């Protein structure tokens, strides 16, 4: 068990610890960053006045 | 070197079925091994595969 390899988390999952051992699922109304290091809020698209 | 005839072995003296000792139920299919911290590599978690893989 002392010897292991590092594999990136899939889309929609992140991690913020040194040795993750598991990919934490992103909470609802949030999505993973580009580097899968911190969830960010999604985007709402509608015909706005801005 | 080893030769064992299983037809004449009575497990626990009465049973006729080979017992089980593995620390972890086998992962069935379409699933991946996992890691439990602080425990030997013999014991795992059976996580499911990411979308788009097999
Ligand atoms: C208990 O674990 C052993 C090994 O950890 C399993 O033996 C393997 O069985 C599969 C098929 O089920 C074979 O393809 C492997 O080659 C076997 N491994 C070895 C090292 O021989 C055993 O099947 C497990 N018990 C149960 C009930 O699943
Ligand atoms: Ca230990």
């Amino acid at each position: 068990t002392c010897c292991f390899e590092c594999v990136e988390c899939p889309d929609g999952e992140y991690s913020d610890e040194t040795d993750a051992s598991a990919c934490n699922k992103c909470p609802d109304d949030f999505w993973s960053n580009e580097n899968h290091t911190s969830c960010i809020a999604k985007e709402i698209e509608f015909l706005s006045w801005t | 070197r080893l030769f064992i005839n299983e037809e004449k072995i009575l497990w626990s003296g009465f049973s006729r079925e080979v017992p089980f000792s593995n620390c972890s139920r086998d992962c069935l299919a379409g699933t991946r091994k996992g890691i439990i911290e602080g425990e030997p590599t013999c014991c795992f978690e059976c996580v499911e595969c990411p979308d788009g893989e097999y």
